[PDB]
DNA sequence: ATCTGGGGCGGGTTTTCCTCGAA
């Protein structure tokens, strides 16, 4: 697996909405159970979803596999991922619904083998014989630093009008700023893999033949998400983000680092791969780390100093 | 007591509401859950009175009801409105938001009586012009 | 793609206002999350928006435009950009509306001939057949730099008179000082191309004959922002611009270059995109600087001496 | 389009006040973000207002158009610049109100007959149809160069007493004096043309056969801020003044001159103009000088001697 | 007169809901405790009655039923319904709010009342689309 | 004592916000965002305060409210206002100034209390001029 | 001790002040923008002081506040001042200098101060003669 | 340090979709 904790720091920007009313857009806020010196509080913070993340890595990864020459679905050529879930879908593409639970495995194949995206990010047929693929990557939504008593953010509303020359026009915008941080988790050893259970069909040779392309590809579309390009609202109101601090785990057996809200996430987590190691008994535990705000580290640890070199090494 | 601090920031939002013709700080007021929405409210509807008062559309008046009742007459956009009762004092405010920093449900009881003045003295005028 | 990040100085400047509350004009402002030795702050400074640009731009464009001999719509011919959101603008223009979605292809060919504002600045029409088209330049607020412990911005306001014979005129107006900085992008590789899915219609001959020429005129227009032509109130409170630094970047893959808010950010641009290139797999990527402060730059950089010479390099 | 800089030297002068406090008169002062060796830092510095330099060469104007056969308001006629915003100016000046959008075009060249100065300037009228006109001439505040690290400025109070021989008559006001720098423009090429949109109406022709008249006029007002006439405050307080170094250019296309910040900004300026003639498809582009301090110029640049041959020279 | 206003309500509350086509705001009122609760639901169906009026989908009228009777005409989602009365004045909603401070019983019947007169006016409207 | 500070803070600002006749210096004080503003609004109030003393426009007084109370009287204009309370002392500016380099809060709070004290002395001297 | 030796600056400028009865030198100070304005001011009031010493009107003195606190004793125009504190030394004007040439606001906080202990002072004579 | 002025007006959002299946 490959797990990763980050931390951003943006400016006047409105990425994530949700419904409007009157002329006034919203900007997606939830609800947050915060620690305090004098107890625990309910707040209302703003929070970018966690599926505009998931379209981004996405469509980064169409363009890499459509570039290097992996298979692609038609309707996913262009960027609408129902995927194979509706019979419309499968109807365009061109196959047979599963008859009974024996055909799951060459249905399974058979979409497999037409597009990466329904691979490396799972999909979901329901029918008379459902059959499903858990994501190999997965997201959650970008909370701000819930750090100390005071919550790094704030939202507020802007004003904007459509001139015009005869007069019978005019909208607000919620614009934020905060330090947002998210933490991501992959992992490369079931790509290329069927998932139900049954009896091996012809054309998993093949599938076994791309599945180091299938891989390096997967594992360079996270640059996308890395390097700051998801969100809508782009073309008039373009971000100003900046990258703190990442900590990057590659190991063999499940983990999860620690947040980045507190301070000191680095040392903390760096302590427990060092036990969890011995405790689960595996073979490779790697971690790479990235400091800009000079926070502490520890030792003995690797210091990257972009995500270039750091996707170069997870790619070596 | 409470009562009379509750009922007298009532009567500034209605007056604010009526001078301004925008619900939007009643709103913000009846649904607040912190101390600093409740007290951004209460300055930004004193400096919508304060703009009426210096433009004289906003007075203090008595108004027989046979006594004389205190009452606050408004001016707003040719419109002649009659608030009966006190403005808040600034003992009132600072009473109000103690009140307020122990339970912010007597900014939702303020801003619920505020909307029922504004709602009756509204229904009345529109009445009156169909006569 | 073009990408750039610029820096630029302004003082006794009020290019932005939002309302009016009694006699006073206010200049916009909006929060930032700042951050210093101690920790995060939020601080309120003043902004310039993004859709004062965003005109600017679109007008030097149509100035270029009328000049040039390429087409130019009805409405747009006015300093109006409705485009054609609305029926009105449609049966002002001239143009028929969609009749479904198979249809709608045709009907963006159409409005892609009659007026290129509509082509390089995107559109949206809402109807029974909604069609939209996502803009080809993308922008974002202008902020001051959020470097060290000193935000380096101040706001004031004025005081004016109106005099008069016969009295029975007096007002206030806001003024800011600030390092502004902002970044911006362009993809060149889209102009003149359908965005829609569908089969080919009469037409794109001509589109592809104007292709040169349109994109020719869309990389001039940048001289516009880049030179200091924009904002509103321009007459009586005419600003002293001055550019300090800027970095601009031509590749064939998406990258965004560093903010302007470290003095640091020419180098790490310059080290991230030979990286770039290599992780993505790129054939081509060059970069200009222009500097006049005296910051650190690098190697194997052109370095230019006025932002016209950049104009003419961009388009050779 | 007529643009230019200059730079000025006076000394124990206050040509402007704000609000005053007790019995001391306050000088205009403003904030600035000055670049030293160090860095960037915030300076508070005397400035005189933009809007005091436009009412003196509004006033100049009508002086001049009053000596031959141009027009003049009722109102303007007296120096009352108010023009035509108000219900008031128009019952007195005798112009029916515009009854719609397609009546406003003629509003308008009505108006633009009776005063060549709501023409020249620009107006604004606010009611049912509103009408406006952005002037034709747009200046700044008058700010001292921020060349070096220290500003060359200074600013101190002053102490005055009246006589009186039976006490029951002491001021103080403030005195400055910089080394001043403004840059302005004119742009001839729309002076005597409507601005709205519409159908033609009787008396344009009238407003075709004056323009060059026109026009002249407005180039010969200009040296009325040339030489100095401007500010109040002069029955007691005359700041002696010496012209230091001066640049005007006459173009066809969008353009602005240097700020006059640095010893050497002609030179810029000129290189700018030499290759900004090509970027932007031109016909036309001269430059003028007028030196008196001994400072870097260059070659290929007409020089006089005195703003008398300047004037003429533009006139022809 | 309690009465006269006890139906003057129930009118208001018919008129709000055969508009929005929501049981919503009855339902609140009728299950009412506190006066906040049918206070906030009087400020609602108005807020609803308000832009109605501003569409011209809700207007008074006369109608014969020999003589004429006062009515509200509610225009909503092309049907056209009919309530027979007066809606409140300010001092109707004023005197019901005093009556709802001694006894929430007197939402109750309002609710009761308004609930009766919309299902008379969907019955009758349903049974002469069917025909 | 904070409290205390605070209020005579707050009758200082009312002291030269009626004299002045202008609101400016206390809208400053309100908006106040560093300890700059607060510090330069505390220097120009005292300035314009120091000019109604040498005027002897600006004086100390006691009033009967049955005990005397410290108050300062101003002429302004032709009018007479009595603020009730004392000014500020250099030791409360001094405290006043380290509370708000600790949180720009008090500047508000002090701004509040001081437009609450002008706008019911105004308020009073206008319904005593039209009685 | 920079707050010590701006307080002892302070007091001098306070004392220069009471002496001359002229505000001059501490507008002079409270709005200095160079060193040179700075040093003029305290080489001005000094000599001031050194006028009003060789005269015996200026003289330092210990009152009880119940321990003695040093002070200056100030004659001017038949009127009795005290300024509670010590005059500054050669070092804290040196040391004042130095602070200077790092930042001219401490000729601000100075002039401040000095105008506050004036001001006091003045009205506290000023009620001792009404009464 | 004595006065007098303390803002006016047009605009205050349009569309597309409102859950699929196995138990």
């Amino acid at each position: 697996m490959i797990s990763g904790s980050v931390r951003f720091l943006v400016n006047l920007e409105s990425l994530n909405g949700v419904e409007s009313i009157g002329n006034l857009t919203k900007h997606r806020t939830a609800p947050v159970v915060l620690k305090t010196s004098t107890g625990y509080l309910v707040r209302y913070v703003p929070v970018i979803s966690g599926e505009a993340l998931a379209h981004a890595y996405q469509a980064s990864l169409v363009d890499i596999a459509k570039k290097e020459g992996l298979p692609v679905g038609s309707l996913s050529s262009q960027y609408e991922f129902i995927k194979f879930s509706t019979d419309e879908a499968l109807k365009i593409e061109g196959i047979k619904e599963p008859k009974d639970y024996n055909d799951a495995r060459r249905f399974e194949v058979e979409v497999m083998l037409k597009d990466v995206i329904a691979d490396v990010g799972g999909f979901m047929y329901a029918g008379g014989a459902p059959v499903r693929r858990t994501s190999r990557i997965k997201l959650g939504y970008m909370i701000p630093a819930l750090r100390g008593d005071e919550i790094p953010a704030q939202l507020e509303a802007q004003f904007h009008v459509r001139f015009s020359n005869k007069p019978v026009a005019i909208f607000n915008v919620e614009v934020s700023s905060a330090l947002y941080t998210f933490s991501f988790e992959l992992d490369e050893d079931l790509i290329a893999v069927p998932s139900t259970f049954g009896e091996k069909v012809k054309g998993e040779e093949e599938l076994e033949r791309q599945k180091a392309k299938r891989v390096k590809s997967a594992i360079k579309a996270l640059y996308s998400l890395l390097s700051g390009n998801f969100g809508g609202k782009r073309s008039r109101f373009l971000p100003s983000m900046k990258l703190m601090s990442l900590v990057v785990t590659k190991t063999d057996f499940p983990f999860m680092p620690e947040p980045a809200h507190d301070d000191d996430y680095i040392k903390t987590t760096i302590m427990r791969l060092g036990k969890a190691k011995g405790v689960l008994n595996g073979n490779l535990a790697k971690a790479y780390v990235i400091n800009n705000e000079g926070i502490e580290v520890g030792e003995g640890v690797t210091v990257l100093s972009t995500v270039e070199d750091l996707v170069v090494k997870l790619e070596e | 007591e409470k009562e009379n601090i509750i009922g007298r920031i009532a009567n500034l939002l209605a007056v604010g509401f009526l001078y301004s013709e925008s619900p939007t700080l009643v709103d913000r007021f009846a649904n607040a859950l912190s101390k600093e929405a409740v007290t951004k409210v209460l300055y930004d509807v004193q400096r919508i009175v304060q703009m009426g008062i210096d433009r004289s559309e906003i007075a203090t008046t008595t108004i027989t009801i046979g006594k004389d009742y205190p009452a606050v007459n408004v001016n707003s956009s040719g419109a002649k409105y009659t608030v009966v009762g006190y403005l808040p004092t600034s003992q009132d405010i600072e009473d109000f938001l103690r009140m307020i920093e122990e339970d912010v449900y007597y900014a939702r009881k303020a801003g619920a009586l505020a909307m029922s003045i504004a709602n009756r003295i509204k229904l009345g005028s529109k009445q009156s012009k169909s006569e």
